[PDB]
RNA sequence: CCGGGCACUCUAACGGGACUGCCCGCGAAAGCGGGAGGAAGGAGGGGACGACGUCUGGUCAGCAUGGCCCUUACGGCCUGGGCGACACACGUGCUACAAUGCCCACUACAAAGCGAUGCCACCCGGCAACGGGGAGCUAAUCGCAAAAAGGUGGGCCCAGUUCGGAUUGGGGUCUGCAACCCGACCCCAUGAAGCCGGAAUCGCUAGUAAUCGCGGAUCAGCCAUGCCGCGGUGAAUACG
């Protein structure tokens, strides 16, 4: 039953269902499906009507999600980004943003290896 | 009734120190509870052999504190003279309570 | 009237006590399978008992501190194996046999220094 | 996830040095070695010059920033 | 996983506490 | 152990966090013991010695 | 081994059908000494192999194990400038050995989401003489055999 | 729990115990194979202990030391920064890729250690981290402390999935003069790679390996998944 902006999801206990949507995740499902009363176990398939239009009214008034969640987050990172900001920076030129190390490791955020040349001489290692 | 107590670090300091005392007031007060052993608190401190690196020598070193109890009943006062200054011991500590 | 023992294993100590009767174990205030729920190990330690036909002629009543279940098992199966002796010496004879009256020496090995864990030896390249 | 708890920290150096620069009107650089001091809103329109180590670097700082530290507006390292 | 600080295993293993694991 | 740094034994820390210990003995920061006041190789030295009481070789 | 010939593990019979050699299958179907887990699974398939048929479980065991024991392999061997794979007879105790190991390797290469069913299966699939853990048997035996050329380096 | 009692368990000092002594077989002996009694049997298991010497090994940055060199500076003090950079490469590890599993409950079973301006019971507030109050212990007596793996019940149903928890956005809590560079922790949201790893390569012979958790030193706090120990469950294999 689509509940956040055109999130469907089915087949399944609607507590896990409930997080294929931006913005929720096991806390809030088991959130929800409690200020709602609905047997969290039961399946989106199987829910009622009155329970699928609670859900619907709850979940979307109560949250910024989808659409919403993903422009702000990005309005908040452009932001530090704009302003001199040091985590802008790191945004910027897409580092870890989190005092991590860049030495080794830091695939994440740097992607898959840009392998060089260097030096094969006495033990490298 | 009195209860002492008996720390060290020699395990033989005590117990010339726990018989140094039973004994004496063995023959002024009750028949004592006879000298108790408490269990042993174990020190350790382990470090690398070596002055630099070798990370992997290490020698073991602990310092382990034997204990004691006796306490006698009857805080009689023929007691408290074979006893009170007849000190021996020099690696022990006591305390007092009763 | 009552028949002691001991038994030890890997670091777990347990008292046993034989008494003439059906076959009701207390261990610890509960029963032998209220205690030992679902230990596919648990039979072993009456094991002693089965070997002279006993258990059908005696009752047992057993405490047991530290260790692990499996170690405790083993306990019990010493205790209950030198009791048995204690109410007749004859049972050594065929008891014996069976080993039920040998204490298991192997316990935890110590962890020494340069190693990961008393023998795992750290992980080395390049050599 | 930042946080500090109640009392937003700022080296009263600058600040009973700004938040009386600010009854003579304004005024034009002060320059600081404390970056560990939080940015403050009578800080707004002001421009410090934060040690960075190596140098001292101009931050006009603005609304927009009225919550971060004064370090994070000067870089320490240089890179590529 | 151990690295689930949202779950048991993960509290024990980083020895902390929390929701997904109070002090009993 | 530069004598001008063994000068932590000022109290005067300004901020007790910047206080730390050194060995009492070779002025080692990098490996004291509190028990000791001692380095991890000083402390070793003086066991060996005797003069550390009731320190012996642990064995097990 | 360069001293002796080490004496082997005498194991404690099975707690249920008292037999050594069902310890022992136990023993390799456990991992991380979780011996309770092991002796369960086992079990459970024993179980299922009650159901699913009439016969009694330890006779299935028992004739699987028979069936998937190798009586020929090929051991790999240097000859002048070259490996050569020797068909050799194969010992006794490492028969059962190869047999038990294959049989859960096979069993755990098994589609049935169930640990016991797997073993379940497996285990009375061999003695009808199908299964993986046989077809490996097989390819052992043909393995060697196929390389009787090579059998006058008795080794 | 109380009275009560040291039997038992322990706690910790001192002793007893094993000698190839006994029997058989083989030797010329030393010993070897085997059998009994024994908790233990032929160095019972682990440790401390590492010869004359080798590597002009390592360390002048623990300390000591001959000689050189600087002695308004190669000494000394601060505030800030750096030791925490990154196209990239390797070592050692951690957490995983799942159903012999993951989650939530309920319930068991350890050993070593540490703690008076320090462990912190219990109570109240908070989803929680933690705050406020507060009993107790100079600690076999009080606290850390929950044991986890297990066992019982329930959920998930083979999916990148209730696997996995990287990264990132928020909002907080602590320590500290102060957490931008550069702290750990909590809660919401995010939910990456990863489906068992090429050539090659490491460990381990049994309470070992493999698995599970617990403590300690350093230390305000912590970047410990590192070291050093502790106990639970507990294999496989060795022809040669
Ligand atoms: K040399
Ligand atoms: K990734
Ligand atoms: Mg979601
Ligand atoms: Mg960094
Ligand atoms: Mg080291
Ligand atoms: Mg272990
Ligand atoms: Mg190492
Ligand atoms: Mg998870
Ligand atoms: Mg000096
Ligand atoms: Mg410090
Ligand atoms: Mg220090
Ligand atoms: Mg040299
Ligand atoms: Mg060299
Ligand atoms: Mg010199
Ligand atoms: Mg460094
Ligand atoms: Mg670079
Ligand atoms: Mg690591
Ligand atoms: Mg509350
Ligand atoms: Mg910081
Ligand atoms: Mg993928
Ligand atoms: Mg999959
Ligand atoms: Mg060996
Ligand atoms: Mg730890
Ligand atoms: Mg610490
Ligand atoms: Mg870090
Ligand atoms: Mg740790
Ligand atoms: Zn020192």
């Amino acid at each position: 039953a689509r509940i956040a902006g055109v999130e469907i999801p089915r087949n399944k206990r609607v507590d896990v269902a409930l997080t294929y949507i931006y913005g929720i995740g096991k806390a809030r499902a088991k959130e929800a499906l409690e200020k709602t009363g609905i047997n969290p176990a039961t399946r989106v398939k199987d829910l009622t009507e009155a329970e699928v239009v609670r859900l619907r009214e709850y979940v979307e008034n109560t949250w910024k999600l989808e659409g919403e969640l993903r422009a702000e987050v990005a309005a908040n990172i452009k932001r530090l980004m704009d302003i001199g900001c040091y985590r802008g920076l790191r945004h910027r030129r897409g580092l870890p943003v989190r005092g991590q190390r860049t030495r080794t490791n830091a695939r994440t955020r740097k992607g898959p290896r840009k392998t060089v040349a260097g030096k094969k001489k006495a033990p490298r290692k | 009734k009195i209860r002492i107590k008996l720390r060290g670090f020699d395990h033989k300091t005590l117990d010339a120190s726990a018989q140094k005392i039973v004994e004496a007031a063995r023959r002024s007060g009750a028949q004592v509870s006879g000298p108790i052993p408490l269990p042993t608190r174990v020190r350790r401190f382990t470090v690398i052999r070596g002055p630099f690196k070798h990370k992997d020598s290490r020698e073991h070193f602990e310092l382990r504190t034997h204990n004691r109890l006796v306490d006698i009943i009857n805080p009689n006062r023929k007691t408290i003279e074979q006893l009170m200054t007849l000190d021996l011991p020099t690696g022990v500590e006591i305390e007092i309570k009763t | 009237e009552q028949y002691y023992g001991t038994g030890r294993r890997k670091e777990a100590v347990a008292r046993v006590f034989l008494r003439p009767g059906n076959g009701k174990v207390t261990v610890n205030g509960q029963d032998f399978n209220e205690y030992f729920q679902g230990l596919v190990r648990a039979v072993a330690a009456l094991e002693p008992l089965r070997a002279v036909d006993a258990l059908g002629r005696f009752d047992a009543y057993i405490t047991v501190r530290g260790g692990g279940k499996s170690g405790q098992i083993d306990a019990i199966k010493l205790g209950i194996a030198r009791a048995l002796v204690q109410y007749n010496p004859d049972y050594r004879a065929k008891l014996k046999p069976l080993g039920f009256l040998t204490r298991d020496a192997r316990v935890v090995e110590r962890k020494k220094y340069g190693k990961h864990k008393a023998r795992r030896a750290p992980q080395y390249s390049k050599r | 996830p930042r946080s500090l708890k109640k009392g937003v920290f700022v080296d009263d150096h600058l600040l009973e040095k700004v938040l009386e620069l600010n009854a003579k009107g304004e005024k034009r650089l002060i320059k600081t070695w404390s970056r560990r001091s939080t940015i403050v809103p009578e800080m707004v329109g002001h421009t410090i010059a934060v040690y960075n180590g190596k140098q001292h670097v101009p931050v006009y700082i603005t609304e927009n920033m009225v919550g971060h530290k004064l370090g994070e507006f000067a870089p320490t390292r240089t890179y590529r | 996983g151990k690295g689930d600080r949202r779950t048991r295993r993960g509290k024990i293993w980083r020895g902390t506490y929390g929701k997904y694991r109070p002090r009993k | 152990a530069r004598k001008a740094l063994i000068e932590k034994a000022k109290r005067t820390p300004k901020f007790k966090v910047r206080a730390y210990t050194r060995c009492v003995r070779c002025g080692r920061a990098r490996s004291v013991y509190r028990f000791f006041g001692l380095c991890r190789i000083c402390l070793r030295e003086l066991a060996h010695k005797g003069q550390l009481p009731g320190v012996r070789k642990a064995s097990w | 081994a360069r001293r002796r010939r080490a004496e082997v593990r005498q194991l404690q019979p099975d707690l249920v059908y008292g037999d050594v050699l069902v310890t022992a299958f136990i023993n390799k179907i456990m991992r991380d000494g979780k011996k309770n887990l092991a002796a369960r699974i086992f079990y459970d398939a024993c179980k299922i192999i009650q159901e699913k048929t009439g016969q009694e479980p330890l006779k299935v065991f028992k004739q699987a194990v028979e069936n998937v024991k190798p009586r020929m392999e090929v051991r790999s061997r240097r000859v002048g400038g070259a490996n050569y794979q020797v068909p050799m007879e194969v010992s006794p105790r490492r028969q059962q050995s190869l047999a038990l190991r294959w049989l859960v390797q096979a069993a755990n290469q098994r589609p049935e989401r169930r640990a016991a069913v797997r073993i379940a299966h497996e285990l009375m699939d061999a003695a009808e003489g199908k299964g993986g853990a046989v077809k490996k048997k097989e390819d052992v035996e043909r393995m060697a055999e196929a390389n009787r050329a090579y059998a006058h380096y008795r080794w």
